[PDB]
């Protein structure tokens, strides 16, 4: 999930934009 | 500022801003 994704390896705004409503 | 590892308030501080009046879920799990 997001922490997978963006804490234990390197975030991106693709994948940020992917939890907004 | 998005393009690093970034855990706990400094992942939602950054979900915050590129997602601004659209919100965000934030699910750790």
């Amino acid at each position: 999930g997001i922490v997978e994704q963006c804490c234990t390896s390197i975030c991106s705004l693709y994948q940020l934009e992917n939890y907004c409503g | 500022f998005v393009n690093q590892h970034l855990c706990g308030s400094h992942l939602v501080e950054a979900l915050y801003l590129v997602c601004g009046e659209r919100g965000f879920f934030y699910t750790p799990k």
